[PDB]
């Protein structure tokens, strides 16, 4: 008897670039899915270099069956036709992203899991062995913010989709199955559900069964600290971000620009980027370039600051009052990344 | 068989191997039949059981010489031009030895005269060429062969063979009748006699003489496993001489002279037409011309070479802009610096080339010559007499 | 399997049976890490392959006889059989005096690559009057096509093309690998053609590219719908298996087309020389290889390396089932990736393959080696074995943590992804061009400006957190409180040593391949200090400034960290006076 398993219990919800929307430029994200720098560093309207690149939500799906460990030192494959299932349901209403088990075909997302024709609906294709000898099978699926069931929340959205067909479009139709109700978007919400079912066609005893694994989406708000709370000029300080929205993949370490911090104090008010006053970037030598993930699945990101000397032609006082802020647009308040923002902040002194 | 047998794949170093199309010198010297004015009796000498032949020299001694007969056959066919390149001369049939040598060659799969063929017959008359798959000979050659012949002394994979004994009262020509005994001018000596030999297979010689018999046992296999460079120093100052030693059993073609190699090792020069090759005797050991240049870069596939008989150099590693190494003439070769320009100096190597073999080794393609520090020893080198090498260091490198 | 047959002599029957062997694939890792530029064994056993005891033998692709060559793969490269099983038909005739073959040139311009395919044929003397046809059969890992024919060699036979119909292919199946070229940040396309069963003296290959058929072929006179129907990647080259890189008229031209990717159908077109008869079993293989990233290459999902290596392993002994092999990788740089070099340095079919590696590997991503066998049992089931290929965290040291003037200054960096050859002794030097923002640094001149910060930039030394730069170029001519320029100011003091690019620096491996890279240099009393970096070239100040009391600093950038990430690692020290 096989058993499917989910790379993680808790996911943050997946956000998107204002290259989605198809609503008027602005300086705030307006009710669209984007995830805007800090607004001190924003140029009039958002534009491409103005926010994080698209966050798209990867998983992994193991199946430990060892009947289909034919080769005991070799290679192979979940060959079972569409055996594999990865749905997102919220409440009663559910939309399933595709099958996995059959060679890779172009095809739709099917709305209500009810579609007539498989041929139609999307494959993500064939297995692999993760050893010769292990018998455990892994995928790799990219999961956006437009995948799930219709919602009222999502009208404000003015989204443009991905068209999953051979075809070029960012209509509704192009991604889905079935269109969406009018005045409604399709969209991943906070407290959604993600399942996985694997139709094992031998079990313990000889016959089909189906397993399953469930995960929910779900969004946090940040927390910003540093090492010690007083510095010396020119000093290194560790800044430390943990916000679990950031982490969309576990096997490898993500990277997020510098912007988003905000730098205040009587000498200048900056971004601590590429975006800021000029000379800034320099005056704080960040090492890396921007925050880091500390290992592959921890949330946990950090930087080193430099305390500079002068941000503006403007040199720092002793015990000078220095506050970092970070917008967290997708706090536990917000349902979708946009919507509803909240400020984290961090006190530190000049010694 | 270190008494009175010699034969010149006998080496402790190489574990008495041979490959490719080399030629092996089987000499037999004894106090029994050393004299020449005597008809003694041709000393019985056989290889894997078959009969080879002896030819006495006038330093008393006996010689004979043999190679594999599809080594030999696919050597010949690079050989385009006549005593130039691996030339084994011309390929007789066993039957041919009574009317082509003198005396009976049947015990052998073939027979490789220096002659030239003016009348090219099907039949009566042997092949020039050779083949480049090889195979069984069955053209035969006969007396009329040899008085026809405009060229003499055409092999040129042994080019130092001793002057056979004269015609003296009961003596004959080489105390075995060779209708012709001038050497390495004449029709007749040196010859080659071909052997199918088995690859990986053991090659026996023996000797047999009253009161026991000599062996020396040798074996036919591919030799990269004996091949190797070696560089005189660790790190070079700027006008140093690079002086590389080669050791490869696979080069040493002839057992009796010094063997000279010529390279075109470029790896840059991306002309379309070009290709990194390889050159038999383009010079002598004195530092003369020794004949043509002939392509051997197809051919090194089916004559055994196993990664082991191509030379490459890169003159600028880094791409830094300053060559760090130039070549120069020495007294084993004869090299010319081909653009002449005030524009460029000695620094650079692509100025350099060969003048009467300007086709594949013209300008660019930077010719490297090596040659035997022996008859017969396998280990050759850059370096002349006067310990000029070929291969220099420039005088402004990094 | 199982069935037998009997030889006798003396009256002493003895049974001939025949039987199948369990194969047993295995890498060897000389070490406990396989790290960039090591040759490591690759080892297969079996008896099946060893088809005479008085020899050794070869797994060589070209060979149709040998059924089983070992195979790794990374990415997606586009392999023969990348729309299910080809056809292939062979055929005497004429190039058109409008064929892509008489006219075209590989000279990287449309003139030359793009044309389209006519063919005159005269296949009415052969057998059956019909061009020969061929079936096709496709191995499941190797990816070779073994077209079966009737054996012909007479005076008469010849052939001149070989068409193949990719199956169902088109340009949308082809662009999954192929890069545009123009708008990914690095990319390089490859294609790799071993013909050598053909026994050719020069081949040409050309894609086709059509809203038709590729077979039946039809000329441009009677088929007047499209512009082009060629692409000309190879023109009469004398080597039958070769790995070359394709110009960017190529890549262009794969982009270039207004129609739809869907209705255009792919295809091979080849042209022969002596080529005088065909076995009854021939081989094919074509693949393209496609190397880079894209935007800043900093996500893995940016990073791509489609490649198939293939290794022809040797037989240990005469009679020893046993067949020897070897691997090696290249871990990619900020310096190499730049640079076509690097992805066609590697040999990808040899009996000691290379292949390249764009980050780190493990666990379900480790390069692994398939082998398919025919089992005892008689059923055919594939051997495997894998190796993790990791990347290295590097460290940046110098030798004393105090200098004084005129001491020399030695800097190490242990970094195990910098070896790159197992040979050769791996050497960086410094970037001399006053038109490029690596001058005076340890890189590449060849550069472009990322997030992480400049991607040909590997080493720089500082004094006081400012690069240590000779004044040179266009903005040197502020000549500070005198009326003397910082340049020649420096000259007066007879300070040669003006900047790191003009010490001769040099970073040097200290064994083929230890991994370890060594440089030294001297401190000098003067230098001219960078007033502003943000221009090219660098504005210098119009006063020197004396060393003493100025920190001194190190920095190199790891382009591959522990998990495949850029960092930037450093070491510092105090000049002093007495």
């Amino acid at each position: 008897t096989g058993s499917v398993s989910l790379d993680r219990t808790v996911y943050p919800v997946p956000f998107g670039t204002i290259a989605d929307s198809s609503k008027a430029a602005n300086a705030a994200p307006n009710g669209r899915s984007v995830f805007p720098i800090h607004a001190t560093g924003i140029t009039s309207t958002i534009d491409s270099t103005e926010e994080l690149p698209t966050g798209d939500l990867t998983i992994h799906v193991r199946i430990n069956d060892p009947d289909f460990d034919e080769n005991p030192a070799g290679e192979d494959a979940m060959d079972q036709d569409n055996a594999l299932k990865i749905s997102v349901i919220r409440g009663s209403d559910s939309v399933v992203l595709g099958y996995a088990g059959a060679s890779e075909r172009t095809g739709k997302i099917d709305v209500g899991g009810n579609n007539g024709t498989i041929s139609n609906i999307r494959s993500f294709g064939e297995m692999d062995e993760i050893a010769p000898d292990a018998g455990i099978f892994e995928l790799d699926v990219n999961i956006k913010f437009t995948d799930g069931p219709a919602s009222a929340q999502c009208n404000s959205h003015d989204t443009l989709y991905t068209a999953l067909d051979g075809t070029t479009g960012k209509a509704d139709t192009n991604r889905f199955d079935d269109g969406a109700a009018s005045g409604q978007e399709y969209c991943i919400l906070q407290g959604d559900i993600l399942q996985v079912e694997y139709t094992d066609p031998a079990d313990a005893s000889g016959d089909a069964n189906t397993v399953t694994d469930s995960a929910t989406f779900d969004l946090r708000n940040g927390v910003l600290q540093s090492d010690k709370s007083v510095y010396i000029i020119g000093s290194d300080m560790i800044l430390t971000l943990i916000e679990p929205d950031f982490d969309l993949d576990n096997d490898s370490a993500e990277t997020y620009d510098l912007d988003l911090i905000e730098w205040d104090s009587d000498a200048a008010t900056t971004t601590m980027g590429n975006k800021g006053v000029t000379g800034a970037a320099a005056a704080f030598d960040p090492e890396p370039t921007d925050f880091r993930e500390t290992g592959d699945s921890t949330g946990i990101f950090q930087i080193v600051i430099e305390i500079p000397e002068s941000l503006s032609n403007d040199k720092l006082e002793r015990g000078e009052e220095i506050i970092l802020e970070y917008t967290d647009w997708g706090p536990s308040g917000s349902d979708y990344v946009g919507d509803e923002d909240e400020d984290v902040n961090l006190t530190i002194y000049t010694s | 068989a270190n008494a009175n047998l010699f034969v010149s794949a006998e080496n402790s170093q190489f574990d008495n191997y041979m490959s490719g199309p080399q030629v092996i010198e089987v000499v037999v010297i004894d106090s029994d039949i050393n004299d020449t004015d005597e008809a003694k009796g041709e000393p019985d000498v056989t290889v894997n059981g078959k009969v080879l032949r002896m030819v006495q020299a006038v330093d008393g001694n006996w010689y004979g010489y043999f190679a594999d007969r599809d080594q030999a056959q696919i050597a010949d066919s690079t050989a385009t031009t006549a005593d130039s390149g691996l030339d084994f001369g011309v390929f007789c049939a066993s039957s041919s030895g009574t009317a082509a040598l003198g005396f009976s060659t049947t015990e052998t799969d073939g027979i490789a005269i220096p002659i030239t063929i003016a009348n090219a017959t099907a039949t009566g008359n042997g092949t020039q060429t050779g083949s480049s798959s090889g195979g069984a000979i069955t053209t035969t050659c006969a007396a009329n062969t040899l008085d026809a012949s405009t060229a003499n002394g055409t092999i040129n994979v042994v080019r130092e063979a001793k002057d056979p004994v004269a015609a003296s009262g009961s003596v004959s020509v080489g105390q075995i009748g060779l209708k012709n005994g001038t050497a390495n001018s004449g029709p007749n000596w040196p010859f080659i006699q071909l052997y199918e030999l088995n690859p990986t297979g053991n090659v026996v010689v023996q000797y047999n003489k009253g009161g026991g018999v000599q062996s020396t046992t040798l074996t036919f296999d591919t030799v990269d496993q004996f091949a190797e460079l070696s560089l005189d120093r660790t790190v070079f100052p700027r006008v140093s001489q690079v002086h590389a030693t080669i050791t490869d059993l696979w080069l040493n073609i002839d057992p009796t002279d010094e063997d000279s190699w010529t390279f075109a090792t470029n790896t840059k020069n991306t002309t379309s037409s070009f290709n990194v090759d390889t050159f038999y005797q383009v010079f002598d050991e004195n530092g003369a011309s020794g004949g043509s240049a002939l392509t051997l870069r197809t051919t090194l596939s089916s004559l055994m070479c196993e990664d082991n008989c191509v030379l490459t150099l890169d003159v600028d590693a880094q791409s830094s802009g300053t060559p760090v190494v130039t070549i120069q003439d020495n007294g084993d070769s004869i090299l010319t610096q081909l653009n002449a320009s005030s524009n460029t100096n000695a620094n650079n190597a692509s100025a350099f080339g060969i003048s009467t073999e300007t086709a594949k080794l013209g300008t660019g393609s930077i010719p490297v010559t090596i040659t035997e520090q022996g008859p017969n020893s396998g280990v050759f080198g850059t370096y002349d007499e006067s310990d000029k090498s070929v291969l220099k260091i420039t005088d402004n490198a990094k | 399997r199982g069935t037998s047959a009997s030889l006798d002599y003396n009256e002493t029957p003895q049974t001939i049976l025949v039987g199948f062997s369990f194969a047993s694939i295995d890498i060897q890792p000389v070490t406990d890490e396989w790290t960039s530029g090591q040759e490591i064994p690759v080892v297969i056993v079996d008896a099946d392959q060893n088809k005479n005891s008085r020899a050794d033998e070869d797994l060589d692709l070209n060979n149709p006889d040998v059924t089983l060559i070992p195979a790794l793969r990374t990415g997606d490269p586009f392999t023969i059989d990348e729309g299910g099983t080809p056809s292939l038909i062979f055929t005497n005739g004429t190039n058109g005096d409008d064929s892509i073959f008489d006219t075209g040139a590989i000279n990287n311009t449309s003139a030359g690559q793009v044309g389209n395919f006519t063919l005159n044929i005269n296949v009415t003397r052969f057998s059956s009057a019909t061009n020969i046809t061929s079936t096709e059969s496709i191995d499941t890992f190797s990816k070779r096509l073994i077209s079966a024919q009737t054996a012909n060699s007479s005076a008469n036979f010849d052939v001149d093309f070989a068409i193949i119909d990719l199956g169902s292919a088109t340009l949308e199946t082809l662009k999954e690998t192929v890069v545009d070229e123009d708008n990914t940040a690095v990319g390089f396309n490859f294609f790799n053609y071993d013909v050598r069963s053909l026994g050719a003296d020069t081949v040409s290959i050309a894609l086709l590219n059509t809203t038709g058929n590729i077979l039946p072929w039809v000329n441009n006179d009677t088929r007047n719908v499209d512009k082009n129907n060629a692409i000309l990647l190879v023109s009469n080259s004398t080597n039958s298996q070769a790995y070359v890189d394709l110009t960017n008229a190529v890549s262009d031209a794969v982009y270039g087309s207004t129609n739809t990717d869907s209705n255009v159908n792919i295809g091979f077109a080849m042209y022969f020389t002596g080529v005088g008869d065909l076995a009854a079993k021939e081989v094919i293989v074509m693949d393209f290889f496609s190397f880079g990233f894209t935007d800043d290459g900093v996500q893995s999902s940016e990073r791509f390396a489609n490649q198939i290596i293939r290794i022809e392993a040797e037989e240990t002994g005469d009679n020893t089932s046993t067949f020897e092999g070897s691997l090696e990788y290249v871990m990619v740089n900020q310096i190499n990736i730049q640079d076509a070099g690097t992805f066609s340095g590697i040999t990808p079919i040899a009996d000691d393959p290379s292949f390249i590696v764009i980050e780190d590997l493990t666990d379900e991503d480790a390069p692994r080696v398939n082998y398919n066998d025919l089992g005892a049992d008689g059923v055919t089931t594939p051997v495997s074995d894998q190796e993790e290929a990791p990347s290295h965290s590097g460290v940046v040291s110098l030798n004393a943590d105090s200098y004084k003037i005129a001491d020399t200054v030695v800097i190490t960096v242990e970094d195990l992804d910098l070896n790159v050859d197992s040979d050769l002794i791996d050497i960086f030097t410094v970037v001399s061009d006053n038109s490029k923002a690596t001058d005076d640094a340890v890189g590449s001149a060849t550069t472009q400006s990322l997030s992480f910060g400049e991607l040909g930039r590997l080493l720089d030394v500082t004094f006081d957190d400012v690069i240590w730069s000779t004044p040179d170029g266009a903005n040197n001519t502020a000549t500070g409180n005198d009326s003397d320029t910082c340049s020649t100011e420096l000259s007066n003091a007879g300070i040669t040593d003006t900047g790191l690019g003009a010490t001769g620096f040099t970073l040097v491996e200290t064994g083929a391949a230890t991994g370890v890279f060594v440089g030294d240099f001297q401190i000098p009393s003067f230098w001219c200090r960078v007033s502003d970096t943000t221009t090219t070239p660098y504005t210098y100040a119009g006063d020197e400034e004396t060393t003493t009391g100025l920190d001194i600093e190190v920095n190199y950038v790891d382009f591959r960290d522990a998990s495949g990430e850029i960092v930037e690692v450093g070491d510092s020290a105090g000049v002093r006076a007495n």
